[PDB]
């Protein structure tokens, strides 16, 4: 991910950011994920 | 959040409930950046017009909540606040302009399956994600209509960047650099918006680079909900972040 903040003043994740425990982090996508995703294909 | 639906357990981590201690009282969203720090709309916690200029212990703010009425356990996690930081450019009076605002937690939260911290996007990140036409995601507690009136479980709707001419036009407000809108346009056929209550929400996109959740606005106006032809605004959060940072560095 790489860093802005500094952990003393900013705390803890900076690092642990952006991924779902119950989803990125056991490799499930969610039901509408795709969506976005797809926003990012032109108009295909 | 208008024409969106529930919200999967765990699928937004990061947010964050905005209340008020007395009366016990839905104020807005808001987000988990960090263990300490939160992320809000400035017009949450001040606008003067509405009789609004909280103070730390006016508040309160609770994470990883899944329902509104029962109390989750060793889930939902209920945060003092120890300071509240404004823009100090905040322009309340007219546009909005600067609609942001950061909240210091008096004590840590310890990040669980329910609670974890959504990114803050980068120079790089920002300008590949904020294009025109790339769908984002908006979460919140808020009305489902214009006043069912507010849900009793989280709401969640998927809604595409919108180009700022577009988005100049369909306001008779001062739309400044510092937000963006997005919503569907009259001739796409799906729906959606955030309203009243949403404000202080985040607007996140997933980076395909590395697969992570960035907060890319913060739900700040828009007129009516879901009505043709028109948009919800959000606060650009990038052009935010040096500010962001010397609140953070400060404190
Ligand atoms: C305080 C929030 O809950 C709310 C969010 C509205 C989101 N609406 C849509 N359609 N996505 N914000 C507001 O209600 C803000 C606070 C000040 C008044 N207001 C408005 O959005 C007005 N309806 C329009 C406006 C007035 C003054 C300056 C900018 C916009
Ligand atoms: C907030 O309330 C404080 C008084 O307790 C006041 O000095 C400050 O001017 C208010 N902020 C305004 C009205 O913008
Ligand atoms: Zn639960
Ligand atoms: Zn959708």
């Amino acid at each position: 991910y790489q860093t802005f903040f500094n952990p003393r003043t900013f705390g803890s994740g900076e690092a642990d950011c952006g991924l779902r425990p119950l989803f990125e982090k056991k490799s499930l996508e969610d039901k509408t994920e795709r969506e976005l995703l797809e926003s990012y294909i032109d108009g295909r | 959040i208008v024409e969106g639906s529930d919200a999967e357990i765990g699928m937004s981590p990061w947010q964050v409930m905005l209340f008020r201690k007395s009366p016990q009282e839905l104020l807005c969203g808001a987000s988990l950046i960090s263990d300490r720090w939160v992320l809000t709309a400035a017009h949450c916690l001040l606008y003067p017009p509405w009789d609004k200029n909280f103070t730390e212990n006016d508040l309160l703010v609770r994470i990883g909540k899944h329902s509104r009425t029962r109390y989750e356990r060793n889930i939902e996690k209920i945060s003092m606040l120890e300071k509240i930081y404004i823009h100090p450019r905040y322009n309340w009076r007219e546009n909005l302009d600067r609609d942001i605002a950061l909240m210091k937690l008096k004590k840590p939260v310890a990040f669980s399956d329910y609670i974890h911290p959504v990114c803050l996007p980068d120079r790089e990140t920002a300008a590949s994600l904020l294009q025109a036409g790339y769908k984002g995601r908006v979460t919140g507690w808020g009305n489902l209509k214009e006043t069912k009136g507010q849900p009793s479980v989280l709401q969640v709707v998927n809604l595409p960047i919108v180009e700022r001419p577009v988005c100049k036009d369909s306001t008779r407000i001062r739309i400044t650099d510092n937000m963006f809108c997005a919503g569907y346009k009259p001739d796409e056929g799906k729906r959606g918006d955030a309203c009243e209550g949403d404000s202080g929400g985040p607007f996140v996109m997933k980076s395909p680079f590395n697969n992570r959740w960035y907060q890319m606005g913060i739900v700040s106006a828009g007129a009516g909900c879901d009505r043709d032809g028109k948009y919800g605004f959000y606060t650009h959060v990038f052009r935010l972040k040096k500010w962001i940072q010397k609140v953070i560095d400060q404190f």
